[PDB]
């Protein structure tokens, strides 16, 4: 599984399953969230920026 | 994708099962087999009866 974002519209495939509706978070230049990579298990700070 | 016509005295063991799709990244099946076979699955790597 992988995800798409971005000015598109989208038919899910006969063979690809939407699993999640994402929506991203907006950050203040000066805050931010606690993501974690699934994969890395690595846990870091995201940020400054929306995300 | 098959269309079945179960012959006399088939039988479903199971029904109509989904395939396995392991979870990309982290999700495992583990197996023992019944009997012993060489290059029998997928893998084209023999197991030993019980391995």
């Amino acid at each position: 599984c992988w995800l798409i974002r971005g000015p598109l519209e989208y038919v899910p495939s006969a063979k690809v399953e939407v699993v999640e509706e994402r929506q991203a978070i907006p950050l203040d230049q000066n805050e931010g969230i606690y993501v974690q990579d699934v994969k890395t298990g690595k846990v870091r700070a995201v940020i400054g920026s929306t995300y | 994708e098959k269309s079945f016509f179960l012959q006399p005295g088939e039988r479903l063991e199971r029904g109509i099962q989904d395939v396995y799709v392991l979870s990309e990244q982290q999700g495992l099946l583990l197996k023992a087999l019944q009997p012993l076979e060489e290059g029998e699955s997928e893998e084209k790597v023999s197991h030993q009866a019980g391995d």
